[PDB]
């Protein structure tokens, strides 16, 4: 006889089990969450605690082929939006000099492009830092009620939706 | 998906 379930009760056959095929442990469908007319609708099941684990480790596995892929085609759906124009290209020193003296490490999305190309980045957390800090470099530098400033609040907004359901 | 009903 085992324990199954976050409950930790042995096998009581009048009550309905789903299986986890990460941690291939049981689980009572009401203490997960989800019925026998629900359970039929889908192929593998992950159990709440494994799905968390799925979900947090998205950002620290290795960034796959099709990753990479993938991370061309987000960038260029950034370079295509019309509140994208500060983040294109580094700025440039002739046009700005204490931009560079107080931001020593700037970042555009060319230059993140350039780091994608090469395989720079090895894992989607790496991509998404340099990403948070073209927003965070604008937002530090400039107003809140700038111009600037809200282009960073916009594409970072549209960016996260972006990366929504990235990985496999 | 594996279950166990009724
Ligand atoms: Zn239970
Ligand atoms: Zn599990």
């Amino acid at each position: 006889t085992k324990l199954y379930c976050i409950c930790k009760t042995p096998e009581d056959e009048s009550k309905f089990y789903i299986g986890c095929d990460r941690c291939q442990n049981w689980y009572h469908g009401r203490c997960v969450g989800i019925l026998q007319s629900e359970a039929e609708l889908i192929d593998e099941y992950v159990c709440p605690q494994c799905q968390s684990t799925e979900d947090a480790m998205t950002v620290l596995t290795p960034l796959t082929e099709k990753d990479y892929e993938g991370l061309k085609r987000v960038l260029r759906s950034l370079q295509a939006h019309k509140m994208a124009w500060p983040f294109l290209e580094p700025v440039d020193p002739n046009d700005a000099p204490d931009y560079y003296g107080v931001i020593k490490e700037p970042m555009d999305l060319a230059t993140m492009e350039e780091r994608v190309q090469r395989r720079y980045y090895e894992k989607l957390t790496e991509f998404v830092a340099d990403m948070t800090k073209i927003f965070d470099n604008c937002r530090y530098y400039n107003p809140s009620d700038s111009p600037f400033y809200q282009c960073a609040e916009v594409l970072e907004s549209f960016f996260v939706q972006k990366l929504k359901g990235f990985k496999a | 998906a594996r279950t166990k009903q009724t």
